[PDB]
């Protein structure tokens, strides 16, 4: 079975009770591909990290090795790869 | 018409008009299963021993119904979304997509 | 299981005095069919699902505004009125 | 006329299992029948996957409503004749509706 490690990060982990930054060890069904993903918000230049975690199976996610937004103006950014660790950095485009 | 299969069927959140409060994705395959439950059920059709007695009642019993194709398997999918106050939240979504299809 | 609401159209087979237990929401919608006859109706909503079902959707072919609260018999107070 | 449990009991004489099993001389199985309309209440016991293709049927009819089926059964026990004519009992899952949902 295909192991994913994911880096993890909850910028709300006080309500809700959870770790800041850390570790994730992901789970998936069987034949089902295992990702990472990472969010954020943009305002005024300044990146402001939201989320970072496993993704379940999403074609969307599919053999990307870099973490790279693809949403042209979102009021919160995401990416998500097939990677271990690879929502460590994000970019977007 | 056709046999109780799977069909495809992609859910496009823009055009369920939820494109404002789901981040991620923009949208996923679910699928939908649907098909004729046919006397005698097909063996490779998944089907309970219940979906079977009432087949055969419908085979002589017109005013039965027969079974129908739904989903017997399914997996989840993980959405970003935001919730009441704007505040982005994750979730794994249990049985949102179609693997496999039966008569019950 | 912790919430009870008023149910009517949507009532379980074990209803009593037009009530529903959940663990849910309980909801009430309002409703336009094919002619512009409309139609009310409450009751129990599971909490799983229950994002999709009380955000609905407003494409939705029909008129209809379905609401949702979530403390012990608070359906009685949603009056939810079509969407223009 | 929504999706409810509906009666039915199986007279095995009239389906050629009296034959076969000794005892019970039927029983009484249900079956599910009904629309799924929007909202599916909590009593339909419904998934994600029924919840979210009422929606999408609520927007384009061409996508098929969610099926009302049993959505929990129970086992009931029968006795057959062993090729000894040795009554056996035995167990066979599902065989009664106990609820019905939206698949």
């Amino acid at each position: 079975a295909e192991t994913r490690e994911c880096i993890y990060y909850n910028a709300n982990w006080e309500l809700e009770r959870t770790n800041q930054s850390g570790l994730e060890r992901c789970e998936g069904e069987q034949d089902k591909r295992l990702h990472c993903y990472a969010s954020w918000r943009n305002s005024s230049g300044t990146i402001e990290l939201v989320k970072k975690g496993c993704w379940l199976d999403d074609f969307n996610c599919y053999d990307r090795q870099e973490c790279v937004a693809t949403e042209e103006n979102p009021q919160v950014y995401f990416c998500c790869c097939e990677g271990n660790f690879c929502n460590e950095r994000f970019t977007h485009l | 018409k056709s046999s109780c299969k799977r069909h495809p069927l992609y859910v496009d959140f823009s055009d369920v008009g939820w494109n404002d409060w789901i981040v991620a994705p923009p949208g996923y395959h679910a699928f939908y299963c649907h098909g004729e439950c046919p006397f005698p059920l097909a063996d490779h059709l998944n089907s309970t021993n219940h979906a079977i007695v009432q087949t055969l009642v419908n085979s002589v019993n017109s005013k039965i119904p027969k079974a129908c194709c739904v989903p017997t398997e399914l997996s989840a999918i993980s959405m970003l979304y935001l919730d009441e106050n704007e505040k982005v939240v994750l979730k794994n979504y249990q049985d949102m997509v179609v693997e496999g299809c039966g008569c019950r | 299981p912790f919430l009870k609401c008023y149910c009517s159209g949507h009532c379980p087979d074990d209803a009593i005095n037009n009530t529903c237990i959940t663990n849910g929401h309980c909801f009430a919608i309002i409703e336009e069919d094919d002619q512009g006859e409309t139609t009310l109706a409450s009751g129990c909503m599971k909490y799983e699902g229950s994002d999709f079902q009380c955000k609905d959707s407003p494409k939705a072919q029909l008129r209809r505004t379905i609401e949702c609260c979530r403390t012990n018999l608070c359906n009685q107070y949603l009056q939810p009125t079509l969407p223009p």
